[PDB]
């Protein structure tokens, strides 16, 4: 309805959904001022909401997307385009994939349109430190300039770090931290901010689960650590939580349980990097907390027909 | 201080965790609030995975379809075989497991064990009534997929032992399609029961499998050469994808809209991902000099 600001999300969201049906990699053209607008408008909404989101079921949580726009569109076509359903993405929207720009813009756009039904957390690829090395920088400078990139940087720096659904499901891109004892440590976190090579915030965006590990172990990623199922239990038993939802790691079926269904990993980028042949995941959480999984098989993975009967 | 950083900071970090709530009793401490639950399928399909034979029992005892299967159609048994998890395979069968349940690709647990060489399992299944003549999408039976001598032998001496007509099986599908195609063309009433899953049609099965005769006979019944399945594929998208050359020629000779697009946005040439690619373009150059 009439009036308001400069950015017309309606115009952008639309143009962005227009390539639905067009060949993948088909570009959604737009003004750097519309992109820069998206950044600043969303950035302002993030800062206006907690760093530790306190959300409420029902909602559909998603894992990494890594610029795989064609697939993200497919995710929404499955769980329903906003505001049809409540969404909570766990990070890693850029790098690797072909369309980080299309992907993030749409996400941010929706964040603006439905700021109370749409949420984005920060993935480890939401740090200039690394998406500079993994393609997002090049995809920006390729279609715009390094400054547009820096504007995204200022935005990512404002993203929330975690979310707690109905007070029972702790969500974050990476995982746990030997520093995380009280949620309050999250809440007292300055923003805008970057991501250190070490620290509580770095752990949340980096750490990983490892059955072969008991307590705290080192991480083959060269940063942060890894945690055993016992640490997961101590955590939950502590804050009285039921589940720890996260992404960060590629999992064959889109999702994967750990520590006896105490923790789950979601990855929503089908056939990631074309290297692996994994499916994409998406967890549905209704008002009861009845969690189910909607899977997204790699596209172009057509199953040879059979007469049927 | 530049490298000690990452290493020492993390260390002088784990340290604090020591006195920290690493002491907080590490079990389950099943609070009076296990409010979060997971779908039965997800929970069942997985309980078997780890191997908690025990919990599967309760899950079944409570009411869970033993023949539940993931997106690829794999049952709790298929996976069991794929993991040479002997004990489970038997547990599954002894608890009601459908021993011949096909996956979304026509693969029954016997195909799995066969293709993987888990002979001890192939033996168990075959003895518990497994169907050695089952054919999959590519027209193969466990025997065709057995690429280990010991395996091939067992299956070979099993097909010959039971007197199973192999080709009979590979031909069964096409065979039927012909009958039906004849009945429809003849009477003049198409009675094609679109396949519940893929939303594809007999025109698609004809093209994907390269059943030249059934196709020609199908077109003559005036069946829309440009029908799309739920994925948005054309009877050309298939004949091309799986590379059935002559299947494409037929599709073209009847003015098949070659410019058709995939629901994800691909051409018959696009998802025709396999080899032939250039040939189509030739036929395309002909779908003009005569029209
Ligand atoms: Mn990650
Ligand atoms: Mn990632």
């Amino acid at each position: 309805h009439m009036a308001d600001g400069e950015l017309n999300v309606d115009s952008l969201i639309t143009r962005l959904l227009e390539v639905r049906g067009c060949r993948p990699g088909k570009i959604v053209q737009m003004t750097e001022a519309e992109v820069r607008g998206l950044c600043i408008k969303s950035r302002e909404i993030f800062l206006s909401q907690p760093i530790l989101l306190e959300l409420e079921a029902p909602l559909k949580i998603c894992g990494d997307i890594h610029g795989q726009y064609t697939d993200l569109l497919r995710l929404f076509e499955y769980g329903g385009f906003p505001p049809e359903a409540n969404y909570l993405f766990l990070g890693d929207y850029v790098d690797r994939g072909k369309q980080s720009l299309e992907t993030i813009c749409l996400l941010l756009a929706y964040k603006i349109k439905y700021p109370e039904n749409f949420f984005l957390l920060r993935g480890n690829h939401e740090c200039a430190s690394i998406n500079r090395i993994y393609g997002f920088y090049d995809e920006c400078k390729r279609r715009f300039n390094i400054k547009l990139w820096k504007t995204f940087t200022d935005c990512f720096n404002c993203l929330p770090i975690a979310a707690i659904v109905d007070e029972k499901i702790f969500c974050c891109h990476g995982g746990l931290s030997p520093d995380l004892q009280s949620m309050e440590q999250i809440r007292r976190i300055m923003r805008p901010t970057d991501v250190p090579d070490t620290g509580l915030l770095c752990d949340l965006l980096w750490s990983d689960p490892d059955k072969d590990v008991q307590g705290w172990g080192e991480n083959d990623r060269g940063v942060s650590f890894t945690f055993g199922a016992d640490v997961v239990s101590k955590f939950l038993n502590r804050h009285d939580l039921d589940l720890i939802c996260r992404a960060h790691q590629v999992v064959e079926d889109g999702y994967e349980f750990f520590a006896k269904r105490q923790l789950v990993t979601l990855f929503s980028a089908p056939n990631y990097c074309g290297e692996f042949d994994n499916a994409g995941g998406m967890m549905s959480v209704d008002e009861t907390l009845m969690c189910s999984f909607q899977i997204l098989k790699p596209s172009e993975k057509k199953a040879k027909y059979q007469y049927g009967g | 201080m530049k490298m000690a950083d990452a290493k020492q900071k993390r260390n002088e970090q784990l340290k604090r965790w020591i006195g920290s709530e690493t002491d907080l009793e590490p079990p389950v401490v099943k609070r009076k609030k296990t409010k979060v639950k997971f779908d039965d399928g997800a929970v069942f399909l997985a309980a078997c995975s780890s191997g908690d034979t025990e919990e599967v029992l309760r899950l079944l005892e409570r009411g869970a379809d033993i023949n539940y299967a993931n997106v690829d159609g794999l049952t709790a048994l298929h996976q069991a075989c794929i993991d040479d998890n002997v004990d489970m395979v038997k547990f599954l069968v002894e608890n009601g497991a459908n021993i011949n349940q096909p996956d979304n690709e026509g693969w029954i647990p016997l195909h799995a064990a066969a293709s993987c060489g888990y002979l001890d399992i192939a033996e168990y299944l075959i003895s518990q009534g497994a169907h050695v003549g089952a054919v999959n999408s590519e027209g193969d039976t466990p025997l065709d997929i057995a690429e280990e001598e010991a395996m091939e032998e067992l299956l070979q001496n099993e097909v010959n032992r039971q007197g199973v007509d192999i080709e009979a099986a590979r031909k069964e599908e096409e065979r039927i399609m012909l009958r039906d195609a004849r009945q429809w063309l003849n009477s003049g009433h198409i009675n094609d029961v679109r396949h519940a899953k893929s939303g594809g049609t007999a025109l698609h099965v004809a093209a994907a499998k390269g059943y030249t005769e059934v196709l020609k006979l199908l077109i003559q019944a005036r069946y829309d050469v440009n029908i799309k399945d739920y994925d948005g594929w054309t009877p050309l998208h298939a004949a091309a994808h799986w590379g059935k050359e002559e299947a494409c020629r037929i599709l073209v000779e009847n003015l098949c809209d070659m410019e058709a697009v995939n629901k994800v946005g691909q051409t018959a040439f696009d998802v025709a991902d396999e080899d032939i690619l250039g040939y189509l373009e030739e036929l395309q150059k002909k779908q003009n000099l005569l029209h």
